[PDB]
């Protein structure tokens, strides 16, 4: 009967691979966007400087 | 000797054929040893959770 119940306790723990993937989805993406705003960023005010410059 | 006299040889033979064959045979069968009372705690066909 332990060993019953033990087994349904990991059964309710299960969860936590999905909030993984879908915390390590969300977090990549949220990377992404910032790496493309900083590069976006970082092109236009390189270009300008380089006008400064010169 | 009294053991020689053939003429009561079956008031010996016929009630021991019923006490050696019938009745002592019918009270062994009724001395019954049963097999130890040994109790497995370890019995549980289970499986991994649904995984």
């Amino acid at each position: 009967i332990d060993t019953e119940k033990s087994q349904q306790a990991l059964v309710q723990k299960r969860h936590y691979l999905f909030d993984v993937q879908r915390n390590n989805i969300a977090m990549a993406l949220e990377v992404t966007y910032r790496e493309r705003l900083y590069r976006v960023y970082k092109e236009v005010k390189n270009r300008l400087d380089y006008h400064i410059s010169v | 000797m009294p053991q020689l006299n053939t003429t009561v040889w079956p008031t010996m033979i016929t009630p021991m054929l019923l006490t050696l064959f019938l009745i002592t045979q019918l009270k062994m069968l009724n001395t019954n040893y049963h097999l130890p009372p040994s109790p497995k705690p370890m019995k549980m066909k289970n499986y991994n959770k649904p995984w």
